[PDB]
RNA sequence: AGGAUAGUGGCCUACCAUGGUUUCAACGGGUAACGGGGAAUAAGGGUUCGAUUCCGGAGAGGGAGCCUGAGAAACGGCUACCACAUCCAAGGAAGGCAGCAGGCGCGCAAAUUACCCAAUCCUAAUUCAGGGAGGUAGUGACAAUAAAUAACGAUACAGGGCCCAUUCGGGUCUUGUAAUUGGAAUGAGUACAAUGUAAAUACCUUAACGAGGAACAAUUGGAGGGCAAGUCUGGUGCCAGCAGCC
């Protein structure tokens, strides 16, 4: 129970993307660097929504400390925010986790390799078999 | 023939400096400069001077 | 009258008369006719890498004594052979033969200065190192 | 390409990965003080076939490989290290010394320059000529 | 490709460099405000002069005319703004009389001196500098910052900081920690 | 008059005419010449530059030719020849970084064979896919902004404004020398954490760590003049060497 005290300003609601947008405004004197996921747990307690509806970002804190500035935004359902928040934004809850796939090096790499082969090579393992050698 | 390249650079007897106090290099340089110029500088001398004698 | 046109029409006249007297200009002319290029050992460059002939020192010049410790440079872009002064108490040890040399010029933009007969180009780095940090021990030459 | 050289060596310590920053330590050096001591990294390891190498990021020890990023700062062997008091390797001397010998003049007069580099080079290439 | 961001020069050097009279006259204002460039007042001269000379050619101009009295009292507008006119001048023309002197004295190290503060000026800005005084809730750490006179008296210590509360500062309390076994226990 | 072009036109062709430009510089020659918005220096007037973040143009080793297509005389399209030059089993085949990286050469002269579509945007059958466009980081003293390398005491030393006073000064204000000494202040670093971001690195915020000289040790040129600062000390003795000029 610290004095936290964070404002909220420049709120207005975006229906065509179903949600209320707005910059935060953490006043947190002797205290620095309040984190992001802190920074929903009771503030959905604010605008009422449930706890996986909200987003945050930005995020820079003043020179001298004691207060840090940033954006954010809050959902008309979790439901829609899983489908309009950034794919990367959801791994950074966890509500996805985006693929292994590798290097994109090796995804040109053998995007290229490709272009080598015109049909389906499954007449090409007929080919290299029986060979190899006589 | 070539002979004298390092005739002076070599012959001065070579001698080292003397391990001093560190002068203060910063802002506080350009104050003991006022200082040692306007204030109890006592470098006067009939009119002034820089080095001494 | 001032013994130049001043008509308002005149302006043709006036233009042309200062373009051919601006060639009694000693360096007008220096910069239109190119002699950076066609005469004068460098292109125009700051400086040029060259190799090292032949250590020589030559003759002071009235009213001066003190021969003069020079170097006969092959320079590397154009083969020109030059001579350059290695300036400082000593620094002729610290070429040999065939060591690579960087020359820069000397001051008077082109044409020789001071105590030296004909010589217009200076010593600053000997296989790579600069004479100061060699005259002074700051640094070494590279292992031959 | 034109004359520069991997490195070939085998690596007893450590592995080796492209982009790495290493100490190069001549066979002068000894950990004390100014010796045959650059300190700069290497471009690409790289492992060696009949004259193509394949580029490999990441090599352990015991391995032979090449080094493509150095010979800058070799002349003809090293021995190179990431601790600052890591000694040198013996300096492997070889049956053979460098005796017969003749005097190389430049045909034409200017080529000169070309030929200075190429003493250089070619000091790098063999490991015993002079 | 990008775009250009672009960058101004903050200084002009003196033409002659050894002129006897002005090398002493400089060095008796970092004396006078603990500076330690000559840069830091060719800074202030050049910009002055940027400024003195960029209203030279706003009184050729003749009268009433339209850009002299816009750019006018919204020039002056900006110059006790920042305390170095007054606002019983408030009439355009002592402008070309300003000297370098008056800007140094707003400078927010040399504000410090001036209310109480530092007691010395070479005193002030090893201060300044030292994540100490802040404006309004707001730490600044700038030996020039030129101070408002709408900003002269918000101008205090920093609540972060000894000096302020809540912080006792490392040099002290790494002290009086190591006096735990001699205390008695 | 016609042909050809998407179309006007000697653009081309047949016929016909003898005209067209020029000392108000035609034509030629040179450019170490892409043009421009601009850049530098500037009392004014001007002098010098503009390969290069925008616009237009021109090229894709050199010429020419062509395909497809609305659009190309395209070159990360084809064909021929010229110049290089790769692989071969000697039969043949294949070429084009003045795209991004990287390398050679050239040189006085210029960076990583890294990450990514998160942003700006472009394309597509297209909300998804693709983008070395572009963005991120690496290298980076090209250029620019801000501005650490100390503050304040004590003691011992050094000088001087002073109600009641004959004053070693009795008392004074401030002020500098020396390894004689004290307690505060701090980031440069280093680092949990969050923040930062596509993921990271540094920035900012920050727990703990982080200052007394032999350091958390500032440099570069200078000290006859021009030109700010030595009639100092030792060395050499028209020698070494300095010196833009004298
Ligand atoms: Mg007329
Ligand atoms: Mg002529
Ligand atoms: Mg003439
Ligand atoms: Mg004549
Ligand atoms: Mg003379
Ligand atoms: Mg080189
Ligand atoms: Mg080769
Ligand atoms: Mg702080
Ligand atoms: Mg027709
Ligand atoms: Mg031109
Ligand atoms: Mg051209
Ligand atoms: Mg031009
Ligand atoms: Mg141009
Ligand atoms: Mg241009
Ligand atoms: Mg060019
Ligand atoms: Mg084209
Ligand atoms: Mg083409
Ligand atoms: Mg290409
Ligand atoms: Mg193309
Ligand atoms: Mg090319
Ligand atoms: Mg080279
Ligand atoms: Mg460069
Ligand atoms: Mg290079
Ligand atoms: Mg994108
Ligand atoms: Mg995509
Ligand atoms: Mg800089
Ligand atoms: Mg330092
Ligand atoms: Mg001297
Ligand atoms: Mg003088
Ligand atoms: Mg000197």
């Amino acid at each position: 129970s610290d004095a936290v005290t964070i404002r909220t300003r420049k709120v207005i609601s975006n229906p065509l993307l179903a949600r209320k947008q707005f910059v935060v405004d953490v006043l947190h004197p002797n205290r620095a660097n309040v984190s992001k996921d802190e920074l929903r747990e009771k503030l959905a307690e604010v605008y009422k929504a449930e706890k996986d509806a909200v987003s945050v970002f930005g995020f820079r804190t003043q020179f001298g400390g004691g207060k840090s500035v940033g954006f954010g935004l809050v959902y008309n359902s979790v439901a829609e925010a899983k489908k309009f928040e950034p794919t990367y934004r959801l791994v950074r809850y966890g509500l996805a986790e985006k693929v292994e796939k590798a290097s994109r090096q090796q995804r040109k790499q053998k995007k290229n390799r490709d272009k080598k082969i015109f049909g389906t090579g499954k007449r090409l393992a007929k080919k290299v078999a029986r060979r190899n050698a006589d | 023939s070539l002979a004298r390249a390092g005739k002076v650079k070599s012959q001065t007897p070579k001698v080292e400096k003397t391990e001093k106090p560190k002068k203060p290099k910063g802002r506080a340089y350009k104050r003991l400069l006022y200082t040692r110029r306007f204030v109890n500088v006592t470098l006067v001398n009939g009119k002034r001077r820089m080095n001494p004698g | 009258g001032k013994g130049k046109p001043r008509g308002l029409n005149s302006a043709r006249k006036l233009r042309v008369h200062r373009r051919n007297n601006r060639w009694a200009e000693n360096n007008y002319k220096k910069r239109l006719l190119g002699t950076a290029f066609k005469s004068s050992p460098f292109g125009g460059s700051s400086h040029a890498k060259g190799i090292v002939l032949e250590k020589l020192g030559i003759e002071s010049k009235q009213p001066n004594s003190a021969i003069r410790k020079c170097v006969r440079v092959q320079l590397i872009k154009n083969g020109k052979k030059v001579t350059a002064f290695v300036p400082n108490d000593g620094c002729l040890n610290f070429v040999d033969e065939n060591d690579e040399v960087l020359l820069a010029g000397f001051g008077r933009k082109g044409k020789a200065k001071g105590d030296i007969p004909g010589v217009r180009f200076k010593v600053v780095k000997v296989s790579g190192v600069s004479l100061l940090a060699l005259w002074k021990e700051k640094k070494e030459k590279p292992r031959s | 390409d034109k004359g520069r050289f991997y490195a070939f060596g085998r690596v007893f310590a450590g592995t080796v990965k492209s982009g790495q920053k290493v100490r190069i330590q001549g066979p002068n050096y000894v950990p004390g003080k100014k010796d045959d001591l650059f300190i700069k990294a290497i471009q690409r390891v790289v492992l060696m076939m009949g004259r193509f190498v394949e580029p490999i990021d990441d090599c352990p020890a015991g391995n032979i490989i090449g080094l493509v990023g150095i010979d800058q700062f070799l002349l003809k062997t090293g021995t190179l290290t990431t601790s600052e008091t890591a000694h040198n390797m013996k300096v492997m001397k070889f049956s053979v010394s460098p005796v017969v010998q003749v005097a190389v003049e430049v045909k034409n007069a200017n080529d000169l320059p070309k030929l200075v580099e190429g003493l250089k080079r070619l000091s790098k290439s063999d490991p015993c000529v002079l | 490709p990008r775009a250009p961001r672009t960058y101004s020069k903050t200084y002009s050097t003196p033409k002659r460099p050894y002129e006897s009279s002005r090398l002493d006259a400089e060095l008796k204002l970092a004396g006078e405000f603990g500076l330690k460039n000559k840069k830091e007042i060719y800074r202030i001269s050049f910009q002055l002069s940027k400024i003195r000379r960029a209203a030279r050619d706003l009184l050729t101009r003749d009268e009433k005319d339209p850009k002299r009295l816009f750019e006018g009292n919204a020039l002056i507008r900006r110059l006790v703004r920042v305390g170095v006119l007054s606002e019983d001048k408030k009439k355009l023309d002592y402008v070309l009389a300003l000297k370098v002197e008056d800007f140094l004295e707003r400078r927010l190290q040399t504000q410090v001196y001036k209310l109480g503060l530092a007691k010395s000026v070479h005193h002030a800005r090893v201060l300044i500098t030292q994540r100490h005084i802040a404006v309004g809730k707001q730490i600044v750490n700038i030996p020039s910052f030129m101070v408002r006179l709408d900003s002269e008296k918000h101008i205090d210590f920093a609540p972060t900081s000894p000096f302020g509360g809540a912080r006792p500062g490392r040099v002290a309390r790494r002290n009086a920690a190591r006096k735990a076994e001699a205390s008695g226990e």
